[PDB]
């Protein structure tokens, strides 16, 4: 279900791929926000719910059904989800959602490492955290090394929806390890690959 | 105006049950079809069951027929699911939601968040993330369970530059988040830089100063 | 007849049957 990213006032046309034709024009389209309770926009494929402006727009037959939003006003830009249905049995079954994003300038990360606190070791755990501040577009890759050795399976990552003001992203991973092997290191780095960065940056440290 | 309010967020070991509440106000409650829907943190919406306005009939998606059951009673005008067997894939904020207008979903409850883990309820460690332009510190909220947790700055003084992670659950079972903020370089020997964390669940509430 | 009237009345008719 890929990411769609465009500016205000833009067109857009989601598209729901039916089932046995669904059943009649049983489809209609859910919105949702984040923090938020879904919000019906249109359904029997094409009626409007109640408070719901013309510019969303249901259409289609047999198995393709579409969601057009002729012109993304701000408030527009969220989650978007097809909801086939039918009546005989009833059956509801949501489709996979579609993020719509508020395309942007390129904005490069600012790159930042934490070294564990010393309070964190002396409970036996060690987290390197590596911080990305406030990048567009969101695919950025981190890769951490240690010794110059490339990881895998030992980080998880986060992200941040996008900001209400310049429209960024940013990201958290997290390199987690005992304090046994955090000390049998000596250079912790996590290195950013981003659309923004001509060249990989790497931030580093050496432990103590 | 229709009105939906669920129970609160409740927390089950695996193999259990779990009952919650929907209670409808505004409206007659005799004329609309229920639905329950769930979803899992950062996925996408799932329909479980649907109900008639009598109560005396009901509909379940099939990857929960033989473990929930969903019940009304008019008189409270409330709304009940019953989901047993649990399993952590059962984690989801559960959404009752009214069919008065369409048979859809015109109108949902807030939700309310059940969290099946072998977890117990445990407060959060923090840690300081200590700053080295504009530079940049944080707090690491580790080892908590469950969610939600609150995250802030000077009690509030701070927000600008302030990012809050969404929370990842670690392989032991607990939760882990940071909060970081991007602060101007000359301000670390002038300004005091104290995350606030609340964690509800537990009601624990921990600050945290961040020197370098 | 509105869209929204006439589902519920075909949920009417499955649920009234079994």
């Amino acid at each position: 279900p890929g990411t769609l990213s465009l500016s205000a006032g833009e067109r857009a046309t989601l598209s729901c791929r039916a089932s046995q034709t669904m059943t009649k024009n049983y489809v209609a389209w859910y919105q949702q926000k984040p923090g938020q309770a879904p919000r019906l926009l249109i359904y029997g494929a094409s009626t409007r719910a109640t408070g719901i402006p013309d510019r969303f727009s249901g259409s289609g037959s047999g198995t393709d059904f579409t969601l057009t939003i002729s012109r993304l006003a701000p408030e527009d830009f969220a989650v978007y989800y097809c909801l086939q249905y039918g009546s005989s049995p009833p059956i509801f079954t949501f489709g996979p959602g579609t993020k719509v994003e508020i395309k942007r300038t390129v904005a490069a990360p600012s790159v930042f490492i934490f070294p564990p606190s010393d309070e964190q070791l002396k409970s036996g755990t060690a987290s390197v955290v590596c911080l990305l501040n406030n990048f567009y577009p969101r695919e950025a890759k981190v890769q951490w090394k240690v010794d110059n050795a490339l990881q895998s399976g030992n980080s998880q990552e986060s992200v941040t929806e996008q900001d209400s003001k310049d429209s960024t992203y940013s990201l958290s991973s997290t390199l987690t390890l005992s304090k046994a092997d955090y000390e049998k290191h000596k250079v912790y780095a996590c290195e950013v690959t981003h659309q923004g960065l001509s060249s990989p940056v790497t931030k580093s440290f050496n432990r103590g | 105006q229709v009105q939906l309010v669920q129970s609160g967020a409740e927390m089950k070991k695996p193999g259990a049950s779990v009952k919650i509440s929907c209670k409808a106000s505004g409206y007659t409650f005799t004329s609309d079809y229920m639905h329950w829907v769930r979803q899992a943190p950062g996925q996408g919406l799932e329909w479980m069951g649907i109900v008639n306005p009598s109560g005396s009939g009901t509909r379940y998606a099939q990857k929960f027929q033989g473990r929930v059951t969903m019940t009304r009673d008019t008189p409270t005008k409330t709304f009940y699911i019953e989901l047993t067997r649990l399993k952590s894939d059962d984690t989801a904020v559960y959404y009752c939601a009214s069919g008065i207008l369409t048979g859809l979903f015109d109108y949902w409850g807030q939700g309310t968040l059940v969290t099946v883990s072998s977890a117990s309820t445990k407060g959060p460690s923090v840690f300081p993330l200590a700053p080295s332009g504009t530079a940049a510190l944080g707090c690491l909220v580790k080892d908590y369970f469950p969610e939600p947790v609150t995250v802030s700055w000077n009690s509030g003084a701070l927000t600008s530059g302030v990012h809050t992670f969404p929370a990842v659950l670690q392989s032991s079972g607990l939760y882990s988040l940071s909060s970081v903020v991007t602060v101007p370089s000359s301000s670390l020997g002038t300004q005091t830089y104290i995350c606030n964390v609340n964690h509800k669940p537990s009601n624990t509430k921990v600050d945290k100063r961040v020197e370098p | 007849n509105s869209t929204g009237i006439d589902f519920q009345d075909e949920l009417d008719e499955f649920f009234k049957n079994v």
